[PDB]
């Protein structure tokens, strides 16, 4: 709203964006602070010092570590128990949704529990308890066959990503066309 | 226009009444400023 | 070839505004007949050229 | 601009009404026109098409010929041969001093009425009929209309002769319409007076210009004893006295409450 | 097709003069000679029929089936009953009476043939009615899986002469092709009394009536597709010639103790 | 069981009452059937009269 | 949501408007359409053109006459009261800087909020040709709303006197891939993501087919035999009809 | 006599939607378009002229709404004189009015000759269209195709009535008549659509066509019926071989 008018000065920039950052912290979706950083706030006030945090984070999601963020991050953030909580749901999200997309290119939504675990850097047991939470808040649709271990995945992911996206919906596009054409030959022909 | 055809009436939702005209048939039809459904009767041309 | 025309002739055919039943009260010699129609009026009518 | 929306009101066209016969399909019907002769009509836009029953009164397009409007079923006019009075001229505790009379009245016919639920959860059927006898103008007359005002039913008074015209099944008609219209408009109670201009013991039940008498009587007792019932129509038998009745009258599922005014 | 469509107009056939020739009268009170269907022709088309007509091409659009509903002159059809018997205790005795009379001849033709009778066409049932007696009768109807018909017998009390008499010969017809059906008489002792004296108009009906169930029961040989229940309540009222068996066989009673 | 009132199977060898399904046909093997009689009468006739 | 009814008479009175103006494409012919937008469901029963002269080089420049709306819609509310305003038509077929000058206008003295109609004048689209949008703002929204074409019981038969399948399926689905491809190209080549990732989603809710297919298999088995049987009842026939000009044959040639 | 009255497009679709509704009360508008030499009278462009409650006269004609028409058409570039007049008239299509003929006298000597177009929207829905256009007097064909001349002999003397049945043609324009059939996502969805639903409902379908294989088998029996069979093997087939075939 803030870009096209919106009288403003810093101190009232400050104080928006510095509780911009906190409700995306402890937060756990629109999807990661990869969003955020790409959004402008770090050149309009300052870059880091409670502007530390959004980076830090995405490191800490990256690595899998729940000490490195709690260590480098202050008393007024690091207090909420929200935040950790969380911060499973958020790495989650990442390798889940990169992962799906990749996988297939077709459209066959499907990760194993195995494949899930290896990726977000947890054990099985933990990632099996964070999927059905997950299925629970209805942040994952599809429902996890324990048995047979596959996970039958239906959509509710939205995806926005490119540098993974545009390269996979050309072939797709592609591969269809010809496919396609043969077919298509064949019945034209006779 | 004079003449006119003389109806009876046999209903009288909102806008909606029903007449019998003497040409024996039964139309619905809606209302207008310049009848009051208070005119609107057997007994009245 | 015939199909194609016995569809066609069915077609013309069922295409008629209906004729009316009458009776012949009795016979002109001008080659005129007089019918009391069932629902009509009695007209005094022209027979056909070729009746 | 009241000028302005009457001229655009004005320029609609007529729209022809009929009943249908009978629901050939579910996409075509057959009509008995009540501007015509017998009609094949069709299913328009969005139309009700398991409530057009026999003699519902319906608006068809002019020339389209395909279904427009339901209206709720209408043959016989509401006006004349039913005299409405909705509640009733007074209340049924300022008529009081006929205590006994309004106390049996009241359980009776009020509640299964207002609580058809109670008589359905038991299992028992809602009560049938109900009958006035004594002189009229012994608060008679005030007994009736005030038993429907506490209820806010529409009082509908039938004048029983009228029920007589002199063509075939005008008869069944208006009986039908009764009975059709009280669970249209329920509650109501529909008030037949005197039940000896379209029921009684006659001369003997012979044939003198008594089977018009035959014909009226029937048709009450087929109603009531059949498949078709009351429910959210009550029926209300006034006599002068009740020993001229017929005995099929008399019995349970016709007439269940009989009230003496004393 | 595309010409041959909704909406048409309703009309009644006479009889077919010959092959693409049909006498119809249309439901206006005009009649008309018109050409008739290449789909039929005299093998696949009865001469009696409710049919359809172009409503500006006059022509034999569409056959229907033969049809008797109208709001002159009412009859009762009440269609999927939801009685099923011993409504009321004590019908014990009767419950099976009507079981042998009405029910078995429409489920089962093959008995009477065997035995070497034929079915009887009437039951003749006394008694009140709406004390356990015509809870019974509407149970066979939905047993059987047919359509009730409710005739109320002083019902043509019409004062006409004309409508009435025909519809009820329509009524039985339409019957026979619905079958199998209950046509269920009420007060058939009502048009059991008839004129004995000058009376003129006004009375001259109930004879009209009576003459017309009579003509049929004993014009024609024995079938049961259809059965006709007399309800009566005056016994005395009657006339001997309905009582007269071959055809009206069962006299059932209701009880009273 | 046996009178497939209820549609299951025992399996004696493991000592266990296990599942069985109700509908192990559709409507095309009585309908075939009836086809098969209408024909096979039509045929017969058929080659008689050629002769 | 909205939807639209197009009316035949709308889109071959654009057609001529479209020709007797000798209209480039530097120029749109622009007129107005008339039904009702009273329902959610817009008819568009009539239409009109309008006097516009259009110049392109200057999107800011162009000749409209609204006196000409104005002055036409009385007389035409005089004939019939359903010929109210709904909205405006032009070709387009695309959407210019020009465009957005006209959407203002019209808002003001239409009660409704108008209906747009593109009517494409060369019909590049495939089945069908006509596409309606709307403008509404709050960032200028412009959204295509379905149609479908319908007409009166006397028009339609009107429309067959004058007129008087797998391949083609195929065929648009080939097209489509081809194009939705070709935009998706030159949409990365400008921006060199929330695009992308909507058609991403469209993509990933023969493939997914391919399990069930296995069943319908087995009931296009019971076709094959249903078939057999109707060509045998054929054969049937043709066998009676010979054996009877067989006989009548020889009988023919020995009198 | 005869002359080809050639009928554009968009007047035909104009008057049957108009007629349609407006009936049962006469309506009545002008047609535009020219004269080219005989033989040809080209109608360009028809609009409506209002509705009076009571069906439209030679009294209710109003010269103002025609003239403000024309002046507001001029500056799109739609430049015609008036070719005629088209009327309802329930009742009429062979035949005129009195009142009617008297109506075309005078219109016909404004223009220089003139067509009374009538529609008729009765027998618009029963799967054929009724218009039929009149000219009785003028000179076009009254004298390059007309005992011998008989017409207009009789005519000149007065004392005479005859109506002037016309002929009549239709077409426009090419582009027009590509675009009203593209009329008929599309022909895509349509066609996948009707297949699966074809898939779920075939279980009544055979069933169906095995009682009418049986009823026909029976009847062939007895007689022996074979034309109803091919009839009724045919349709059967051809619909399991789509069904078959979208798959």
């Amino acid at each position: 709203t803030l870009e096209p008018s919106t009288s403003i000065t810093l101190a009232e920039r400050q104080q928006l964006a510095y509780d911009l950052s906190i409700s995306a912290l402890l937060g756990d979706k629109i999807y990661n602070f990869g969003e955020l950083l790409h959004h402008p706030i770090m050149e309009t006030i300052v870059n880091d010092s409670n502007y530390d945090w959004l980076f830090q984070l995405l490191n800490a999601l990256t690595v899998g570590d729940f000490d490195k963020f709690d260590s480098l991050i202050k008393v007024q953030i690091s207090k909420i128990p929200i935040l950790a909580q969380h911060e499973s749901f958020l790495r989650q999200k990442i390798c889940l949704m990169t992962l799906i997309e990749t996988v297939f290119v077709k459209n066959i939504r499907m990760l194993s529990f195995e494949d899930i675990s290896k990726a977000t850097h947890l054990p099985k047991d933990n990632v099996e308890h964070l999927v059905m939470r997950a299925i629970s808040l209805g942040l994952l649709k599809g429902s996890i066959d324990q048995v047979n271990e596959l996970v039958t995945i239906s959509w509710v992911q939205p995806r926005i990503i490119s540098g993974d996206q545009i390269t996979k919906m050309k072939d797709r596009l592609v591969e269809w066309n010809d496919q396609v054409e043969k077919l298509g030959k064949k019945m034209e022909a006779r | 226009q004079l003449p006119y055809l003389v109806a009876n009436v046999v209903e009288v939702v909102g806008k909606a009444a029903v007449v019998k005209t003497s040409s024996r048939q039964t139309v619905f039809l809606p209302m207008v400023g310049l009848v009051d459904p208070d005119k609107l009767k057997p007994n009245d041309l | 070839n015939d199909k194609v025309r016995f569809i066609k002739d069915e077609l013309r055919l069922l295409q008629e505004p209906g004729s009316y039943v009458g009776e012949v009260i009795k016979i002109v010699s001008d080659k005129k007949v007089l019918v009391k129609v069932q629902p009509e009026g009695k007209y005094i009518v022209d027979v056909a050229k070729d009746i | 601009d009241k000028t302005e929306n009457d001229i655009k009101a004005l320029q609609s066209i007529g729209q022809l009404i009929g009943e249908v016969m009978k629901e050939l399909s579910e996409e075509k019907y057959i009509v008995k026109a009540s501007s015509g002769p017998r009609y094949i009509v069709g299913v328009r836009n969005s139309v009700d098409r398991s409530k057009l029953k026999k003699g519902v009164r319906v608006t068809l397009d002019i020339t389209t010929l395909t279904i427009m409007r339901i209206l709720p079923r209408e043959t016989d006019p509401l006006v004349y041969n039913m005299t409405s009075f909705e509640q009733g001229e007074i209340t049924f505790d300022g008529i009081g001093g006929l205590t006994e009379q309004i106390r049996e009245l009241r359980e009776v016919i009020e509640l299964p009425l207002k609580n058809p639920e109670i008589f359905q959860r038991v299992g028992i059927k809602p009560p049938k009929g109900v009958l006035l006898y004594g002189p009229p103008g012994t608060g008679k007359t005030l007994l009736a209309k005030a038993v429907a005002a506490t209820i806010g039913a529409n009082f509908i008074f039938s004048p029983a002769s009228g029920i007589v015209d002199k063509y075939i099944g005008e008869s069944a008609r208006i009986i039908r319409e009764m009975f059709a219209y009280a669970k249209e408009h329920e509650p109501c109670i529909i008030f037949m007076d005197e039940v000896d201009a379209i029921g009684g013991r006659r001369f003997s039940e012979g044939t003198s210009a008594d089977r018009e008498i035959q014909r009226t009587l029937m048709e009450l007792l087929t109603q009531m004893d059949g498949f078709d019932n009351l429910g959210q129509t009550k029926i209300i038998m006034a006599t002068n006295r009740p020993d001229t009745l017929d005995p099929a009258l008399l019995r349970p599922g016709r007439l269940d409450r009989k009230v003496e005014i004393p | 097709k595309r010409i041959q469509s909704v909406p048409l107009v309703i009309g009644q056939f006479l009889e077919p003069i010959d092959q693409n020739t049909g006498i119809v009268s249309s439901t206006t009170g005009m009649s008309y000679v018109v050409r008739i269907l290449s789909t039929l022709d005299r093998e696949l088309l009865k001469p009696s029929m409710s049919v359809a007509l172009h409503r500006h091409s006059n022509a034999l659009v569409d056959i229907l089936p033969p049809d008797s509903d109208s709001s002159i002159s009412v009859m009762g059809e009440n269609e999927k009953p939801d009685v099923t018997y011993a409504d009321v205790g004590g019908l014990d005795m009767q419950k099976q009476e009507i079981r042998e009379a009405v029910e078995l001849p429409l489920v089962q033709a093959d008995l009477y043939e065997q035995i070497g009778i034929d079915p009887p066409r009437g039951v003749l049932l006394y008694g009140p009615p709406g004390t356990g007696k015509t809870m019974l009768v509407k149970a066979v109807a939905n047993s059987t899986k047919a359509a009730f018909i409710r005739v109320n017998g002083s019902e043509f009390v019409h004062k006409y002469l004309g409508e009435g008499p025909r519809m009820v010969r329509d009524v039985f017809r339409l019957a026979r092709e619905n079958a199998p059906s209950i046509i269920f008489i009420d007060e058939v002792d009502s048009i059991a009394t008839k004129r004995f004296d000058a009376q003129t108009g006004s009375d001259r009906e109930v004879q009209r009536i009576l003459i017309e169930l009579l003509t049929q029961m004993d014009g024609f040989d024995q079938s049961t597709n259809v059965k006709v229940i007399m309800a009566t309540n005056r016994a005395d009222t009657l006339d001997p010639a309905l009582l007269r068996p071959g055809r009206l066989d069962r006299k059932i009673e209701f009880p009273s103790l | 069981i046996l009178d497939k009132i209820f549609y299951g199977v025992l399996d004696q060898g493991n000592g266990w009452l296990y599942v069985y399904e109700t509908p192990n046909q559709d409507a095309t093997y009585d309908s075939a059937l009836e086809l098969v009689g209408q024909l096979n009468k039509v045929v017969d006739q058929l080659f008689e009269k050629a002769s | 949501h909205e939807k639209v009814t197009i009316a035949p008479l709308v889109l071959l009175s654009a057609l001529d408007h479209y020709e007797r103006t000798q209209t480039k494409e530097n120029k749109r012919c622009v007129g107005v359409i008339l039904g009702d937008a009273n329902s959610s469901t817009i008819r568009v029963t009539n239409s009109f053109a309008l006097p516009f002269e259009e110049d392109e080089k200057n999107s800011d420049v162009w000749f409209l006459d609204h006196n000409y709306i104005e002055n036409m819609n009385e007389m035409c509310k005089k004939i019939n009261a359903k010929e109210k305003l709904i909205g405006w038509y032009h070709s387009g077929p695309k959407l210019r800087a020009s465009d957005l000058k006209i959407n203002e206008l019209f808002k003001k003295y239409t009660q409704n909020n108008p209906l747009l109609l593109i009517v494409d004048v060369k019909q590049q689209g495939v089945g069908l040709p006509t596409d309606a949008y709307v403008a509404i703002e709050q960032e200028k929204t412009f959204l295509h709303l379905p149609c479908t074409i319908e007409a009166e019981e006397a028009e339609e038969i009107g429309v067959e006197h004058l007129l008087r399948i797998r391949l083609t399926n195929q065929l648009k689905s080939l097209k489509g891939l081809q194009s939705k491809l070709k935009d998706v190209v030159e949409y990365l080549d400008k921006v060199i993501h929330t695009i992308l990732g909507k058609l991403q989603d469209v993509f990933n809710l023969n493939n997914l087919q391919k399990a069930l297919t296995v069943k319908t298999n087995d009931e296009l088995m019971v076709i094959y035999i249903s078939n057999l049987v109707r060509s045998i009842i054929a054969f049937d026939d043709l066998i009676e009809n010979k054996i009877q000009n067989k006989k009548i044959q020889e009988q023919r040639v020995k009198d | 006599t005869k002359e080809t009255v050639y009928i554009s497009s968009i007047a035909l679709l104009k008057m049957l939607k108009h007629g349609r509704a407006g009936v049962p009360m006469e309506v009545m508008g002008l047609m535009l378009g020219e004269f080219v030499d005989d033989y040809t009278v080209n109608v360009v462009d028809v609009f409506a002229m209002p509705q009076s409650g009571t069906g439209v006269s030679v009294e209710a004609v109003d010269d103002v709404f025609q003239a403000k028409m024309m002046d507001m058409l001029k500056q799109t570039g739609r430049d015609q004189m008036v070719v005629g007049w088209y009327h309802s008239h329930p009742g009429f299509g062979c035949w005129l009015s009195s009142v009617d003929v008297n109506t075309q006298k005078s219109f016909e000597q404004l223009n220089s000759r003139a067509v009374a177009v009538v529609v008729d929207p009765i027998q618009s829905v029963k799967g054929k269209v009724v218009i039929d256009a009149f000219r009785l007097i003028d000179t076009g064909a009254l004298i390059n195709n007309l005992l011998n001349k008989a017409n207009i002999q009789a005519l000149i003397h007065g004392l005479n009535r005859h109506y002037y049945s016309l002929n009549i043609d239709y077409h426009k324009t090419a582009k027009e008549t590509k675009m009203l059939m593209n009329l008929h996502y599309e022909e895509k969805e349509e066609s996948n659509l009707a297949a699966t639903k074809s898939m779920v409902k075939i279980a009544e379908q055979y069933s169906k066509r095995i009682e009418e294989e049986k009823e026909l088998t029976e009847e062939e029996l007895k007689t022996r019926p074979k034309k109803h069979l091919s009839e009724t093997a045919d349709e059967t087939l051809e619909n399991n071989i789509v069904s078959v075939l979208t798959a």
